[PDB]
C-alpha cells in the first residue's frame, strides 16, 4: 500500500487501487499470499508504465514584486520596497489582501517572523500554455532567489 | 508548404504563432556520403532563441513533430523554457533508459513545428512585445548515422 | 408421484420392471439407494457450511475486479469452483457450471450471473450475517457439489461429460431441454462410460468421430473388434423395426440412443448365438396380440 | 520526491517566511531585510 501511495502520487489517479484484501486466508495458513501480492504488483507496474508518458518539463520565473504590484485595485497593489522597510519598523502592521497579503506571523513563536504569502491561482500560470498541451499541471521543483 | 509561418488553427491556438519546418527541405541527408550510412535518425533536438528576454523573464514556446504516431508516448513535443541550447528537460542524460524527445525520427521525411502561445497583440498576448524582438531561430539537431 | 391404489395393470407391471431393473443396476454398481437418491435429489438443504463459505470466499476474492465484456464470467469462475469443490480438472468445473446454469437450481432459480452479482453486492466475506438470498446461494452451491458427485460416480470421461452438458440431444435426451440427473439418465451415462472403457485405446478416436457426425459402422466395428457386416446388419434390423425413439440412417451412429439400440441388438444376437436376422425372425413371433396378423 | 512535487498549479498558497524580522525585537534579519528589493521564484512545473 506504500507503493500504492507512490503510484497515486506520480500519477494523479487517486481512485486507482490495486492491492486488494483477502490475499491472506487463515483457512489455508495464508499460503500463496505473497504470490497474490506479487501479481498485484505486476498489474500495478503494467498499468504504471502503460499510463506514463514524457511530460513537457517547463520553468517559469515568478517576480514577487511584480505580482504584488499587479493585484487588483481593491486588493491594494503595493511594491515591496515601501512595505518591507516599514513592516520591519513595526511588525503589528499588515499589507496586501487575501492570500497575496504581506504580514507578520501569527503563531506564538512567529510574531517576529515576516511572511509573504502568494496565491497560486492569482499567479495565472495555467493559461500560459494552451489546454490542448496538457489537462493537468503539477509542480516538480521550486527554487527561490533573494 | 510545410515551411510556412502562420498562426495556429485549433480552437485554443488561434493566438499561438507556429513556424513549421520541413525535414526534407532541410537537406541534411546529403551533408554526408551515403557510403557512411544508409539510415539517419534524430537522437536529440535542441533549440536556441536569442530573444531579448529580460532579467527574471523568460520565453515560452513548444516545438512539436508532425507524425505523433510512430514514436513513444510523449516524445513528440518538447517545450522551451529559456531558449539557449535548451531542450524540454531539466537535466538531459544520454545514458538514461528514457528515449529523448524526437528519437529515432527519420531525417529524410517529417515536419517540425515550433509554436509560440499568446503571440497576437490584438489579444495582448504575453509574448507579443517580446516576440517582436525575435530575430532568428536555431535548432541544434543531434542526429546519428548507422 | 403415481399412486399404487389407482393404477392400471400394465402400468403396475411397468413399475415392477423399472424397480427390478434399477435394483439390479444398483447391485451391479455397489450403490446404496441413499446414494442414488442424493445424486437424483432436487431439494437442497439451505444451511451455510464451512465448505460453502470457503467456496464463496475464494470465488469472491478471485472474481473481484472482473469485467463482463473482457471475458466470459463462467470461464473465469470455473478455476475457483474447481479448487473449492475438490475437482481434478478445471474444465470439469466449467461443464458442471454450464449444467447448473441450464438446471437453474434451488427455490430461487440461480445462475452464474445471479450468483456473481449476489457475491459482489450482498456478500461480506469473513463475517456471519443473515441474507435473504443466502439460502438460494447455499442451494446453488449444493447443486454444484451434487453435479460433481454425478460426474465422479458416473465415471465418464471429461470431454464426453462436456459433450453431454453442451448437447444432450447427442446423448438422446429430449431436444431443447437441460440434461437430467434423473436416475434414468444416470444409468445411461454409466452405460456410456462403460462402453467407452470397453473401447479401450480406440476410444480416443471413437469419441472424436462421435462428437463429429463422422462415426460409422465400420469404424466402430474395428473399435469393438466385431465384424463390420454384423454392425451394419444390426443397424439395418434396428431401422426396419419400430423402436421408440425411431432409428434412421442419419442418427443410427450420430446419437447415443441409436448406438445403444444397435448394441442391444448385437448383444441379444450374440447371446442367442445367431445373426441379427435371427432376432428379427424371433421378434416376428408376436402370436399373442390382435394388432397384426 | 523533491519538495513541492505534484502540487497543482491551479489552486494552492505559497508562503515565504523571514524569521526575526521585527526591528523592535532587534531581529537578526531586520537590518538586512530592509535591503531586500524583490523576490523571485523559479517554478519548475511539468505538463502531462
Amino acid at each position: 500500500l506504500m507503493a500504492e501511495q507512490a503510484y497515486r502520487w506520480e500519477l494523479n489517479d487517486d481512485s486507482a487501487r490495486f492491492i486488494k484484501p483477502g490475499a491472506w486466508q487463515g483457512t489455508y495458513a495464508g499460503l500463496l499470499a505473497g504470490e497474490t501480492l506479487m501479481l498485484s504488483l505486476a498489474q500495478m507496474e503494467d498499468a504504471h508504465l502503460k499510463r506514463d508518458k514524457r511530460a513537457l518539463e517547463v520553468e517559469r520565473t515568478v517576480s514577487l514584486a511584480e505580482v504584488y504590484a499587479g493585484l487588483p485595485k481593491d486588493n491594494g497593489p503595493f511594491s515591496l520596497a515601501q512595505e518591507i522597510d516599514k513592516l520591519v519598523s513595526q511588525g503589528s502592521g499588515s499589507a496586501g489582501s487575501g492570500n497575496n497579503n504581506l504580514a507578520f506571523g501569527a503563531g506564538t513563536d512567529t510574531k517576529t517572523s515576516l511572511q509573504a504569502s502568494v496565491s497560486f491561482a492569482d499567479l495565472k500560470i495555467r493559461e500560459d500554455y494552451p489546454a490542448s498541451l496538457g489537462k493537468i499541471r503539477r509542480i516538480k521543483q521550486i527554487s527561490v532567489t533573494l | 508548404g510545410n515551411n510556412n509561418l502562420a498562426f495556429g488553427a485549433g480552437t485554443d491556438t488561434k493566438t499561438s504563432l507556429q513556424a513549421s519546418v520541413s525535414f526534407a527541405d532541410l537537406k541534411i541527408r546529403e551533408d554526408y556520403p551515403a557510403s557512411l550510412g544508409k539510415i539517419r535518425r534524430i537522437k536529440q533536438i535542441s533549440v536556441t532563441l536569442p530573444a531579448l528576454l529580460g532579467p527574471y523573464q523568460d520565453v515560452q514556446a513548444i516545438l512539436s513533430y508532425g507524425d505523433k504516431a510512430g514514436l513513444a508516448n510523449g516524445c513528440e513535443a518538447l517545450a522551451v523554457s529559456h531558449g539557449m541550447n535548451d531542450s524540454g528537460q531539466f537535466q538531459l542524460d544520454f545514458n538514461d533508459g528514457k528515449f529523448l524527445p524526437f528519437e529515432g525520427i527519420a531525417i529524410d521525411q517529417g515536419t517540425l513545428t515550433l509554436s509560440f502561445p499568446n503571440a497576437s497583440m490584438p489579444e495582448k498576448g504575453k509574448q507579443a512585445t517580446m516576440l517582436k524582438t525575435l530575430n532568428d531561430i536555431i535548432l541544434h539537431i543531434r542526429y546519428t548515422i548507422k | 408421484k403415481t399412486n399404487l391404489s389407482a393404477i392400471s395393470d400394465k402400468q403396475l407391471a411397468t413399475l415392477i420392471r423399472k424397480l427390478n431393473t434399477i435394483t439390479s443396476w444398483l447391485h451391479t454398481q455397489k450403490w446404496s439407494v441413499f446414494q442414488l437418491f442424493i445424486m437424483t435429489s432436487t431439494s437442497y438443504n439451505k444451511t451455510l457450511t464451512p465448505e460453502i463459505k470457503n467456496l464463496l470466499d475464494t470465488v469472491y476474492h478471485g472474481l473481484q475486479g472482473f469485467d463482463k465484456d473482457k471475458a466470459d464470467l463462467l470461464h473465469v469462475m470455473a478455476p475457483y469452483i474447481a479448487a473449492t469443490l475438490q475437482l481434478s480438472s478445471e474444465n470439469v468445473a466449467h461443464s458442471v457450471l454450464l449444467w447448473a446454469d441450464k438446471l437453474q437450481p434451488g427455490d430461487g432459480a440461480m445462475t452464474a450471473e445471479k450468483f456473481w452479482d449476489w457475491l459482489n453486492t450482498k456478500y461480506t466475506p469473513g463475517s456471519s450475517e443473515a441474507v435473504e438470498t443466502q439460502e438460494h446461494i447455499v442451494q446453488y452451491c449444493q447443486a454444484l457439489a451434487q453435479l460433481e458427485m454425478v460426474y465422479h460416480s458416473t465415471g465418464i470421461n471429461e470431454n464426453a461429460f462436456r459433450l453431454f452438458v453442451t448437447k444432450p440431444e447427442m446423448f438422446g435426451a429430449a431436444t431443447g431441454a437441460a440434461p437430467a440427473h434423473d436416475a434414468l439418465s444416470l444409468i445411461m451415462l454409466t452405460r456410456f462410460a462403460d462402453w467407452v472403457n470397453a473401447l479401450g485405446e480406440k476410444a480416443s478416436s471413437v469419441l472424436a468421430a462421435f462428437e463429429a457426425n463422422s462415426l460409422t459402422a465400420e469404424q466402430l466395428a474395428d473399435a469393438m473388434n466385431l465384424d463390420a457386416n454384423l454392425l451394419l446388419q444390426a443397424s439395418i434390423q434396428a431401422q426396419n423395426h419400430q423402436h421408440l425413439p425411431p432409428v434412421t440412417p442419419e442418427n443410427a451412429f450420430s446419437c447415443w440412443t441409436s448406438i445403444n439400440t444397435i448394441l442391444q441388438w448385437v448383444n441379444v444376437a450374440q447371446q442367442l448365438n445367431v445373426a441379427p436376422q435371427g432376432v428379427s425372425a424371433l421378434v416376428g413371433l408376436d402370436y399373442i396380440q390382435s394388432m397384426k396378423e
